[PDB]
RNA sequence: UGUAACGGGGCUAAACCAUGCACCGAAGCUGCGGCAGCGACGCUUAUGCGUUGUUGGGUAGGGGAGCGUUCUGUAAGCCUGCGAAGGUGUGCUGUGAGGCAUGCUGGAGGUAUCAGAAGUGCGAAUGCUGACAUAAGUAACGAUAAAGCGGGUGAAAAGCCC
RNA sequence: CCCGGCGAGGGGAGUGAAAAAGAACCUGAAACCGUGUACGUACAAGCAGUGGGAGCACGCUUAGGCGUGUGACUGCGUACC
């Protein structure tokens, strides 16, 4: 606190408590107790548990049929109407395409759908895994993340 | 489901906070007894 | 407010 | 992560006040002398729920000791006729007959000492 | 259901007269405070005044048991520091007789508001007149 | 009608003039008017000039009958006490307050 | 030489009860003017048992 | 003609059809109960008393409906040892009403 | 200080002794209801604990279980100008932290659930800051060099002007 | 416009959705100070409540009483850390 280290008054004679600096954390516009520091969140998993979490979280992606394979699947003009008129085909509303190679198309049409986001293979997360609604995988795809968690 | 994920039980203790109330347990010296060096800013003796 | 003087020198129960 | 705690104190004390509706002076304006005649009145509340039990006792025993000594015996003599004669009312329902009808009660009466006899 | 409870408007008071001659102090005003307490009411309740008023005769006629009649003193303080006056039992009875048994009531009744209305009920009086008789006082033999 | 005239921040305690104020109180406008003219306090004259407002307020607003006109509810508030400083002996400071008050007068044809 | 507790409600109100002030009980209107007067006081025209006594 | 009757160790006095509050009692919300242990009868002056039981006696009532009664606030505390606690409880009560008396 | 060495009245039994019978007398025990824990054949299915027996005063303290506030995700979802937060009442409900529904004021934000982090809960620290009390309409109005009157102006003159 | 001192402040009128949004200006809490109503209070003793409880005032149901407000009188009761 930018302040002063004076005792704003002597330690006798007043009949106020006993004070000693204007930064004290109980005074107003003094100090916090225990200031936060910035400080850092990552914490770290395991390989071996983020692999079985997501060997565990497409298995139920399976179960629960959130899981559409495809062959290939890209468009032919960075159209976000063309994309989205062909997810309206697809009788799909919020959706996570994982795509073997960013197809540049297909990424631009997707960056403006706030209901769909185009992965690589590989660029893959549990947190959007099981946020979106579903996730189609072309098959390139699949064989690349399972080969991926090996 | 994103908010359906629970960890398993036993997993989460819960903390343990000090010196908040009566009901719970600590607090009025928060589980660190009455005065004393042991009970202090700080205090407790080398190792 | 600002200033606070010292008080009369109390009773000298010695 | 600031927690401005302006809500929950305030609908806390709250909430003590409303418990101390009737109190007289400040022990019913402040907070921190309701508080602790509402803790006073809790220890006074549980501990009146079993002075009443008493109370109440010592009160149908008063009035069926009056109308015993009417008919002519005590209320020791009379609480032993009648468990001598097996007769298991309460002191309560004595305590309300000897007040309501006194006829009934002088049938009670009558069957104390005809035990005793 | 709730036990009853007398009403302090709804209850009636009886009356009684007494005659205090040679009756022993004590087992006098014993009863007189039962009676104007009102335990000898079926129809008690310990907060209501459910007694019967008592008039006492011949007030300079009652009686104590062994010398209390020269040793039993009554204190009273006069509020002023020195003036613990006391008077005998004899010298009571002399000046005012009243105060014998009043006193001897007094001290069996309860402390408070509601003692000090039982007391009035009470119509001590000294010698054997009373000018109570348009109440019909009923004869008492206690 | 109950005709409404207020004073507020007027420069005088909340109880010098509650004294005042509880003198007329459910009287005639004609007779509350003679007992302010000749009470002598300096609240007199505040309630005084408040009341000739609520009086003027029903003849000009409220229709007329100053004839029958009571001093239907009338209180004083409290209101921003102005602080100051007084210095007293030793060098210590004590804050006064220059005290304000709400006048309120509400009168009614009743 | 101070008190020890606070004085409530209570006692300022009570305290208080005898400094209420004190209402003219009545005026007395001028003989002659017909004005009112504080008894034995002049007029607020200056008369007095209606005579002009101070013409100002 | 009234009837003294005990439900929950609780003799209740009780006239032919006035309700009454007993400790609750495993009874649908609308279904007849009796109580064969009649303390005595009123008999409107030739009261029936029994030695442990009006032999013949028995009651008819109708649970009303049951309930859970006003909220108690039970507050232990010790002053100046740092203990407190409160609690609250509503006692389950079943309101009944006493259709038919029988001596 | 004021009896003042029965608690008081008062008592010659209303004292002491001995015998016996009654009765009052606790939050003890019993009676009916309710909750919670522990233990034992179950139900084999993480149990309705179907049943029991038993335990449940508790400070320092150990353990278990929770309520609630802010923020993040779920949430470009849901609620909401046909009234959000907040404030203030009322009713119901939970064992409690608490919740819910709704009246009025408010006039635009809130957030279910399941997780996540905490500047996560105030009555005290001769605590800090702001506000308002109390003493109180009381002391005091600051040199005991001194004021009085007429006229003026002014809404009001003891204090301003003459 | 009216009261006002060619004031302060206010009541009308008017904008405004709103002026208990009027610049002392969003909401507007609590302490604190009033005004009105209901009840109690001037023979009564004390951590100021609680248990009981009459009376009185009021809302509903009718007339079964209940809920609310007070609370006379009484048993017990010497704050908090
Ligand atoms: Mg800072
Ligand atoms: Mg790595
Ligand atoms: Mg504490
Ligand atoms: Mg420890
Ligand atoms: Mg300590
Ligand atoms: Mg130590
Ligand atoms: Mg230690
Ligand atoms: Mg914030
Ligand atoms: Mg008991
Ligand atoms: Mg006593
Ligand atoms: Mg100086
Ligand atoms: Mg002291
Ligand atoms: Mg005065
Ligand atoms: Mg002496
Ligand atoms: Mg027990
Ligand atoms: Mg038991
Ligand atoms: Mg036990
Ligand atoms: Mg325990
Ligand atoms: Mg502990
Ligand atoms: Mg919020
Ligand atoms: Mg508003
Ligand atoms: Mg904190
Ligand atoms: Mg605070
Ligand atoms: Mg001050
Ligand atoms: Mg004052
Ligand atoms: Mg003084
Ligand atoms: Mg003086
Ligand atoms: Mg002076
Ligand atoms: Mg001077
Ligand atoms: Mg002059
Ligand atoms: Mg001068
Ligand atoms: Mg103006
Ligand atoms: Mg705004
Ligand atoms: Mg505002
Ligand atoms: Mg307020
Ligand atoms: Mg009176
Ligand atoms: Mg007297
Ligand atoms: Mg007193
Ligand atoms: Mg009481």
């Amino acid at each position: 606190v930018t302040g002063s280290g004076k005792k704003p008054w002597r330690q006798k004679g007043t009949g106020r408590a006993r004070s000693g600096s204007i930064k004290s954390p109980i005074w107003r516009s003094g100090g916090v107790t225990f200031a936060a520091r910035p400080q850092d969140h990552s914490q770290k998993v395991n390989k071996k548990m983020y692999r079985g979490a997501l060997k565990s979280i497409l298995s139920e992606l399976v179960r629960q049929d959130r899981l559409i394979v495809v062959e290939k699947f890209s468009v032919e003009a960075p159209k976000t109407k063309l994309l989205a008129q062909k997810l309206k085909d697809m009788a799909l509303e919020d959706v996570l395409i994982i795509t073997g190679e960013l197809d540049e198309n297909l990424f631009l049409a997707a960056r403006n759908l706030h209901k769909v986001d185009v992965r690589d293979a590989t660029g893959i997360d549990p947190v959007s895994l099981i946020a979106f609604d579903k996730v189609v995988m072309t098959a390139d795809a699949v064989k690349q993340v399972e080969e991926m968690l090996a | 489901r994103l908010n359906t994920l629970s960890p398993a039980e036993g997993s989460k203790k819960a903390g343990k906070r000090l010196g908040r109330g009566i009901g719970s347990g600590l607090g009025k010296t928060g589980g660190r007894g009455h005065k004393g060096q042991k009970s202090r800013s700080g205090g407790g003796v080398r190792r | 407010p600002v200033y606070i003087p010292r008080p009369r020198p109390p009773h000298p129960r010695l | 992560a600031r927690v401005k705690r302006g809500v929950i104190a305030r609908a806390r004390h709250k909430k003590i006040l409303k418990q101390a509706k009737g109190y007289y002076g400040a022990r019913s304006r402040v907070y921190r002398v309701a508080f602790q005649a509402v803790i006073k009145a809790g220890q006074y509340a549980y501990r009146d729920r079993r002075q009443r039990k008493r109370q109440f006792r010592q009160l149908w025993i008063a009035r069926i000791n009056a109308a015993a000594r009417q008919n002519g015996i005590s209320y020791s003599k009379f609480i032993n006729g009648l468990k001598k004669a097996s007769v298991e009312i309460d002191r309560k329902i004595l305590a309300d007959i000897a007040v309501f009808d006194k006829v009934a009660f002088t049938a009670l009466v009558e069957k104390a000492k005809a035990a005793l006899a | 259901m709730k036990t009853f409870t007398a009403k302090p408007e709804t209850v009636k008071r009886d009356w009684y007269v007494v005659d205090a001659t040679g009756k022993t102090l004590g087992r006098l005003a014993t009863e007189l405070a039962r009676r104007l307490r009102g335990k000898h009411k079926a129809e008690y309740t310990p907060h209501v005044d459910t007694g019967d008023y008592i008039i006492v005769l011949n007030a300079d006629k009652v009686a104590v048991t062994g010398n209390k009649r020269t040793d039993k003193v009554y204190y009273h303080h006069t509020g002023h520091i020195g003036g613990i006056k006391q008077a005998t039992f004899e010298e009571m009875i002399a000046r005012r007789p009243e105060r014998v048994i009043e006193i001897a009531v007094k001290g069996m009744l309860p402390k408070g508001p509601l003692g000090r209305a039982m007391f009035r009920k009470l119509k001590v009086y000294a010698g054997n007149e009373h000018n109570h008789a348009a109440q019909q006082p009923q004869v008492l033999d206690i | 009608m109950e005709t409404i005239a207020k004073h507020r921040h007027a420069r005088s305690s909340a109880q010098k003039v509650r004294l005042v104020a509880d003198l007329i109180r459910g009287k005639k406008v004609s007779q509350a008017l003679d007992i302010l003219t000749y009470t002598n306090k300096k609240a007199a004259v505040l309630v005084k000039k408040v009341l000739e407002s609520a009086i003027a307020n029903a003849e000009h607003n409220d229709g007329a009958d100053i004839d029958d006109l009571k001093v239907t509810k009338i209180f004083v508030d409290e209101g921003p006490s102005m602080k100051r400083i007084m210095p007293r002996a030793k060098g210590r400071a004590d804050r006064i307050l220059k005290r304000t008050s709400h006048i309120t007068v509400v009168v009614s044809d009743r | 030489a101070v008190q020890q507790n606070k004085p409530t409600r209570s006692k300022r109100g009570m305290r208080r009860s005898h400094d209420a002030l004190t209402a003219v009980t009545s005026l007395s209107v001028d003989k002659t003017s017909g004005e009112k007067h504080l008894r034995h006081h002049i007029t607020a025209d200056g008369y007095y048992r209606g005579r002009k006594v101070i013409a100002k | 003609m009234y009837a003294v009757f005990q439900s929950g160790g609780k003799q209740h006095r009780v006239s032919e059809g006035q309700t009454v509050r007993l400790e609750k009692l495993d009874i649908a919300t609308g279904e007849t109960v009796e109580f064969a242990e009649v303390l005595m009868i009123a008999n409107g002056e030739e009261v029936k008393i029994g030695v442990p039981f009006v032999d013949g006696g028995v009651i008819k009532a109708e649970v009303v409906a049951h309930g859970r009664g006003e909220k108690v606030k039970i507050v232990k505390f010790r002053r100046r040892k740092h203990y407190r606690k409160q609690q609250g409880h509503r006692q389950w009560f079943t309101d009944v009403k006493i259709t038919g008396i029988s001596a």
